[PDB]
RNA sequence: AAUGAGACA
RNA sequence: UCGCCAGAGUACUACUCGCAACUGCCUAAAACUCAAAGGACUUGGCGGUGCUUCACAUCCACCUAGAGGAGCCUGUUCUAUAAUCGAUAAACCCCGAUAGACCUUACCAACCCUUGCCAAUUCAGCCUAUAUACCGCCAUCUUCAGCAAACCCUAAAAAGGAACAAUAGUAAGCACAAUCAUAGCACAUAAAAACGUUAGGUCAAGGUGUAGCUUAUGGGUUGGAAAGAAAUGGGCUACA
């Protein structure tokens, strides 16, 4: 299917020229991202499946990678492992094993000459290096693999990487390395805001069980909370609800060092109490040092509660309860 | 009630009822094949009972350079056109009742001895029109399954041959009889034997073998009397090319064992040339109709032994009681000497 | 076949399959092998490293000479006409 | 459960974080808690870092709740502690010199001690063998014994109390009765010991 | 087992088009609606009249073009004009197609008292998406 | 923990 | 070289010879009945068979709230009336009905109409019989993982086809998976769940095969389908 790919390549370039002509842009810089936004406009397909929308991309990226012809006109296979069923995988295994012997042979010669100029470079923890995934590896060798074959190949690399490392070997090994994204659970500390001679006031957002709470805390006032224009004691008659508001401030030993005004809507008494508690915890991170912010997470203050009421299934009394089941 | 009507495919899919639970485990013993008739086989877009000639559909749009207009049809003319349609439908019925008479096999209903034509060409483009195949045994095979229960399967055993001395056999099993034949033919050409034929009409010497629990004995015969063997053996013999043979089958008469036993015995045949080479002596054929003339048929290539064979006064050979009984004239059955049809 | 036995001490499948496909086989047979289906058996040792290396080198030069002498005759053929 | 397997139970005790420098192994425990980037569940509504709470009180308060009235359960638990406190204060006033420093005026101390005396030591579980059931004694775990003591307290004060007497005052009487090892719950605990001791030869049936 | 608007698996010899190869629960996920109109919006009236007219066109177009119809029609309603998009096989001569196009446009316009647009796309055969 | 099937190939 | 064997049941039986046997042993048929009896093997199901492992609403141990008791509401069976039908182990029982005072209505008692809805028709019409002739739409095992087609192998093949330091299997199709929806991700819930099983349910959504009716099993008008001895299921309100 080499010719079919070539036909797709040439007409895609021609099709790109027509799209740029009708869009009224510069055809020399009609990038793929511009094509995607252009196609999404001319053909406004409303579908939930992201892969079902109309696309026009590079045929190399669209069509899956295809195996090349394995033999000449006389029928002789080009590669010397074609009769093993999986030429690409076994050739990689053969080369990888050959590198191990060369390293062992080179190390044996170095030991004979009493020289150790190599170092172990396997440790790539700060970079965050991980080996190839089976799905990724199959797309590199353009051939299907199995779990048993994948484990054997990876373990062989571990033996190769555990030995003294040469410059050529590292380039061979690094093709099998993948870098994980940055992993961290630190939150973004919101800088303090000053407005109309007001000093050290911060804003936070909280939501829990169909109840959104808007809390702004002033760091220059005494200890009082004004929710929806009324005192918190009147607004929260229940002792438990007022205990929730204490929980953030009490953990920081700053019960009376902050003046707050809140606006929470929706939900019951406990939903609002939980929402205001979450908003205060996020809003107080600005006034607290970074070390105790971590302590805030370990206590569960900064983590939103994902527990929401479930639906009622058709044919059941409730969310989980079913009707009485008469066996006979 | 226009909205109450349905599609043609929906109507026939329900009227035929060829998808219900009746035709699952033999519950339906109707034995009458319901036939589906395509009602659009005869269509003339525009033609109607009232007989309106619409320019563009049935009548040509332009007539002598003038575009025709809408016009009706005469009552006598419309009757003839309708009479044409009904005769066409009656003719179609007459061409469906008749069935092609297949090749007569060993019997009127069994598939034994029925040829399936040349085998399918190989993947390399090789074509086999000289080879011919015959069906030897078709038998329904049932298996017990967890879900369905009785899983009916059809297996067949066919043999292929070119008539020049090369033949083979194979077995093909599938869920459908039509697919069973296709598998059997293709797998047959993979297993081929070459059976030596003395003068291309008979085996070199008499063969006696016992394959498992099947006793089959074959005897050499002259040109005049040929093909007096089991009806399954005759089918294989015509494919191999042997035209003169006598075979008697004793014990089990299973088709598979008989086929394997026959080919195994024939592939073990020893020719005159091989016998001459292993003995380094000349082999002389004494034709009975040619008198005492010592015709030589094969000569031992290489060194010729000058030592004659030791002549035993009383040979020590194993004789079959049936052969001696027939030779002395003691077999007086009412089936041995019956006159039969052609080979 | 430099070893006619697999890792479970059974005859190799290729030995049986090659006979089915009518492919001649030249295999080294040890004292516990089956040379019945091999058309060119070579009774020898296939376990000691010196024996295995010797057979490989002998087939190396045998192939190389065949490849080279095929080319030499081709060159002579080209200058013939 | 909307929480995945990675989420863990949060730590609420403030004192656990305020004095970490006095120990080394515990420092390694929580420094890796966030270094592994393990997610933390949301703080439960019931539990709080308030120094005036007690875990045994919350479990007892939850059991008294019927339906979803947490406020009513909390109100009943508040009055019950008050009712015990009033009775202990009244008895303290009418006491001699040696009797004055005997009476305990702490309801939390009384409540904790009362449950530790109503917990059975060895329980019973039926075992089917030979087509019949034999009551085989077993060494019940601590959580089961603690749970069973609370259930007996609730069952007694709900059933055999009079209609006029309120719930908080009736439960207050039983707490004092159990504090002196003379309440009916203590009698029920002894009755379970009576059956367990009688079937002391059937302990061989169990296979654990 | 669900059976609404599905084609059952039968070996691999029966061709299936894109519309028939998807279960009804894939609507608005993999395939769109064959007809689009304002009747089934939130606060819009006149929904039953649109539905009955839609069904009639499914039965009229199928009978007007016997055998040559590829798959289901596509009905678009803009303003007061009605647009019908069809896929028709190469069965009838082009003379007959224009005759039916003119016949359909005039007859439907005078029956529903609205302008009708009939656009046709011709394909050599039914388009196959799976099996075959 | 005793008993059960008729006009399905 | 000797002994024994000529379909199965009748039959280690009847009659007969010998015997320290007398309810005995040895010898050993026939009438009659059937078209089979019998040996070995393959797959499946099952096992109050053994070994190992496992049930997160789950079998036990164990948690909470309820049904069975009473009234009431509603649905079946039975009883009853001149007065529908269908569901009716798990997979029926506030089920077809997200719905009956007339209507609906298909039931009964009376009283009327015979090209009796349409453009035409020696034809309209039928809630007439057949879910055991069916299409449609599902229940169910089932959040079980297997189904089907092409091809190869087996000293024959009914059928089976895996050993990773690998010993005959291969690549695709459907299903699971992944993805999508519940406006972040995650989790969770929805949604999905093939080939088959139960001749499972539905001729009364509608269409239709076959059979039946045609001044009648068709159409219209008026009035009327009461009633609960009793038994039971699912619910609401309680017994504070
Ligand atoms: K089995
Ligand atoms: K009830
Ligand atoms: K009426
Ligand atoms: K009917
Ligand atoms: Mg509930
Ligand atoms: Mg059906
Ligand atoms: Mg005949
Ligand atoms: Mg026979
Ligand atoms: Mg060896
Ligand atoms: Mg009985
Ligand atoms: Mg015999
Ligand atoms: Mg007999
Ligand atoms: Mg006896
Ligand atoms: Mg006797
Ligand atoms: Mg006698
Ligand atoms: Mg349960
Ligand atoms: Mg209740
Ligand atoms: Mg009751
Ligand atoms: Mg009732
Ligand atoms: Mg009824
Ligand atoms: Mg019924
Ligand atoms: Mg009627
Ligand atoms: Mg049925
Ligand atoms: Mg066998
Ligand atoms: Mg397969
Ligand atoms: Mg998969
Ligand atoms: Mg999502
Ligand atoms: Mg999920
Ligand atoms: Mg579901
Ligand atoms: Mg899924
Ligand atoms: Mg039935
Ligand atoms: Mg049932
Ligand atoms: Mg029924
Ligand atoms: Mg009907
Ligand atoms: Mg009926
Ligand atoms: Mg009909
Ligand atoms: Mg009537
Ligand atoms: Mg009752
Ligand atoms: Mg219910
Ligand atoms: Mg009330």
């Amino acid at each position: 299917t080499v010719d079919f790919i070539k036909k797709q390549i040439e007409e895609f370039n021609i099709g790109k020229r027509h799209l740029a002509n009708m869009m009224g842009e510069d055809p020399e810089t009609f990038t793929q991202e511009d094509i995607d936004r252009a196609i999404a406009y001319l053909f406004p397909s409303g579908l939930f499946e992201k892969r079902a929308r109309p696309i026009m991309k590079h045929p190399e990226e669209i069509f899956p990678k295809q195996r090349a012809i394995q033999w000449g006109e006389d029928g002789r296979p080009f590669h010397f492992l074609f009769y093993t069923g999986k030429q690409s995988y076994y050739s990689l295994m053969h080369d990888t094993y050959g590198k191990l012997l060369d390293v062992e042979k080179h190390h044996n010669q170095l030991r004979a000459k009493d020289l150790l100029a190599e170092k172990t470079k396997i440790l790539k923890d700060p970079i965050g290096s991980r080996w190839l995934i089976k799905e990724e590896l199959e797309e590199m060798l353009v051939e299907k693999l199995s779990d048993q074959d994948y484990a054997q190949f990876i373990r062989l690399l571990e033996r190769l990487s555990a030995l003294p490392c040469g410059a050529t070997e590292e380039d061979f090994v690094n093709r099998f390395r993948r870098s994980i994204p940055i992993q961290s659970k630190k939150q973004l500390i919101e800088p303090l805001q000053y407005d109309e001679q007001g000093m050290a006031f911060s804003r936070g957002e909280g939501k829990r069980k169909t109840a959104k709470a808007e809390v702004v805390v002033y760091g220059q006032g005494s200890g009082r909370i004004d929710v929806n224009g009324v005192d918190y004691l009147l607004y929260f008659p229940v002792t438990q609800d007022r205990e929730q508001l204490m929980f953030p401030l009490h953990f920081l030993d700053r019960l009376g060092k902050h003046d707050m005004t809140c606006a929470v809507s929706g939900g019951g008494r406990s939903a609002q109490a939980g929402a205001v508690r979450l908003a205060m915890a996020r809003a107080l991170c600005s006034f607290v040092t970074e070390d105790e912010v971590e302590w805030m997470r370990q206590a569960g203050l900064l983590t939103a509660d994902p527990r929401v009421r479930e639906r009622k299934k058709p044919g059941q009394e409730g969310a989980r309860r079913k009707f009485t089941w008469k066996k006979r | 009630s226009f909205f109450t009507k349905l599609t043609a495919d929906e109507l026939w899919k329900g009227a035929l009822a060829e998808s219900g639970a009746g035709a699952r485990k033999g519950r339906g013993k109707r034995t009458k094949k319901k036939r589906r008739k395509d009602l659009n086989r005869g269509q003339i877009i525009g033609e109607g009972r009232h007989g309106f000639l619409w320019p563009g559909l049935n009548i040509p749009l332009m007539r002598n350079g003038a575009v025709q207009t809408i016009a009706q049809r005469s009552k006598e003319d419309q009757e003839k056109v309708e009479a044409d349609m009904v005769q066409q439908r009656e003719e179609w019925d007459r061409r469906r009742k008749m069935k092609v008479k297949r090749e007569r096999g060993w019997s009127g209903n069994t598939w034994g001895g029925v040829s399936l034509g040349p085998p399918d060409p190989g993947p390399n483009g090789e074509t086999y029109d000289d080879f011919d195949t015959r069906i030897l045994e078709v038998r329904n095979v049932f298996n017990m399954t967890a879900k369905e229960g009785r899983k009916r399967s059809v297996r067949v055993l066919v043999a292929v041959g070119n008539g020049k001395g090369a033949a083979g056999f194979a077995i093909g099993k599938a869920t459908e009889r039509a697919d069973a034949f296709r598998k059997a033919k293709n797998r047959a050409v993979h297993y081929l034997h070459y059976i030596e034929r003395y003068e291309d009409h008979t085996i070199y010497h008499d063969i006696s073998l016992k394959f498992k629990r099947t006793h089959i004995k074959m005897k050499k015969q002259p040109r005049g009397y040929g093909l007096h063997c089991h009806r399954a053996i005759m089918t294989i013999c015509r494919l191999i090319g042997i035209k003169d043979l006598y075979a008697k089958v004793s014990g089990s008469v299973n088709m598979l064992n008989l086929t394997r036993g026959l080919f195994l015995g024939l592939s073990r045949q020893e020719t005159h040339q091989q016998l001459a080479d292993k003995k380094s002596l000349h082999v002389v054929e004494f034709r009975e109709e040619c008198g005492p003339l010592p015709i030589v048929v094969a000569s031992p290539q290489g060194a010729l032994r000058k030592d004659p064979e030791p002549e035993d006064e009383v040979p020590d050979i194993t004789l079959d009681w049936e052969d001696v009984k027939a030779a002395q004239g003691m077999k007086r059955s009412v089936w041995s000497g019956l006159k039969r049809a052609a080979t | 076949f430099l070893h006619t036995l697999n890792n479970v001490f059974e005859p190799h499948v290729a030995v049986r399959d090659a006979a089915k496909m009518n492919i001649p086989t030249v295999g080294i047979v040890d004292t516990n092998c089956n040379p019945a289906l091999i058309t060119y058996p070579v009774p020898g040792n296939d376990d000691s490293p010196p024996a295995v290396r010797l057979f490989c080198r002998l087939f190396q030069v045998a192939i190389s000479r065949a490849k080279e002498k095929r080319r030499q005759v081709e060159a002579l053929y080209r200058l013939q006409g | 459960s909307r929480y995945g397997p990675e989420y863990k139970d949060p730590q609420i005790d403030k004192e656990y974080y305020r004095k970490p420098l006095a120990e080394q192994t515990e420092e390694e425990k929580y420094e890796r808690d966030f270094k592994k980037t393990q997610l933390i569940k949301a703080a439960p509504a019931t539990k709080t870092s308030s120094v005036f709470e007690d875990p045994v009180i919350s479990k007892f308060t939850n059991m008294m709740m019927k339906g979803g009235n947490k406020v009513l359960a909390r109100s009943l638990m508040t009055q019950t502690l008050e009712a015990v406190k009033r009775k202990q204060f009244a008895k303290y006033h009418a006491a001699s010199a040696e009797e004055q420093a005997t009476i305990e005026r702490n309801p939390y101390t009384i409540f904790h001690q009362a449950l530790k005396n109503c917990e059975p030591v060895i329980g019973l579980v039926p075992i089917l063998k030979g087509g019949h059931f034999y009551q085989v004694p077993v060494p019940l775990a601590d959580r089961r014994r603690r749970f069973l003591a609370m259930k007996w307290m609730i069952a007694e004060c709900r059933e055999k109390k009079h209609r006029r007497v309120l719930m908080p005052e009736k439960l207050s009487q039983e707490l004092l009765e159990a504090f002196h090892n003379q309440g009916p719950v203590i009698k029920r605990k002894h009755d379970m010991h009576k059956m367990a001791e009688a079937n002391r030869a059937l302990a061989h049936y169990r296979w654990w | 087992k669900n059976r609404a608007a599905r084609v059952r698996v039968s070996k691999g010899d029966k061709p299936v088009t894109y519309e028939e190869a998807h279960a009804p629960h894939y609507i608005a996920h993999r395939k769109g609606w064959l007809s689009l109109h304002t009747g089934n919006l939130d606060g819009e009236d006149h929904a039953a009249e649109r539905t009955v007219e839609d069904v009639f066109l499914r039965k009229f177009m199928l009978g007007t073009f016997p055998g040559c119809l590829a798959d289901q029609l596509v009905l678009k309603r803009r303003a007061n004009q009605l647009e019908i998009c069809a896929l028709v096989l190469r069965q009838l001569p082009p003379h007959k197609f224009y005759f039916l196009v003119g016949y359909s446009e005039t007859l439907l316009s005078h029956f529903y008292k609205c302008p009708v647009h009939l656009h046709l796309q011709t394909v050599p055969s039914k388009v196959v998406y799976k099996y075959i």
